[PDB]
């Protein structure tokens, strides 16, 4: 076996070709950014939501 | 702690929430805390729960 998978058909893990080792792969950091207005006619100012 | 009555804790206790309710991932699913197969491998594909 070369490759893992998933649910998704998405690879969770692979072995390295030369060190024969088992890496997981996991997506880096993603999500939504909502921003909080207050409205423009009162002021300019917004706060982010991560 | 939570301030419910007796009959509320049991109802509280009886639904399970299928592990639904988690939204943040990171620090490995929250240290299993969110249900990881579940939860991290829905929300891998950008589906979240607010």
């Amino acid at each position: 076996q070369q490759f893992g998978r998933d649910i998704a058909d998405t690879t969770d893990a692979v072995r390295d070709p030369q060190t024969l080792e088992i890496l997981d792969i996991t997506p880096c950091s993603f999500g939504g950014v909502s921003v909080i207005t207050p409205g423009t006619n009162t002021s300019n100012q917004v706060a982010v939501l991560y | 702690p939570s301030k419910r009555s007796p009959i509320e804790d049991l109802l509280f206790n009886k639904v399970t929430l299928a592990d639904a309710g988690f939204i943040k991932q990171y620090g490995d699913c929250l240290g299993d805390i969110a249900a990881r197969d579940l939860i991290c491998a829905q929300k891998f594909n950008g589906l979240t729960v607010l």
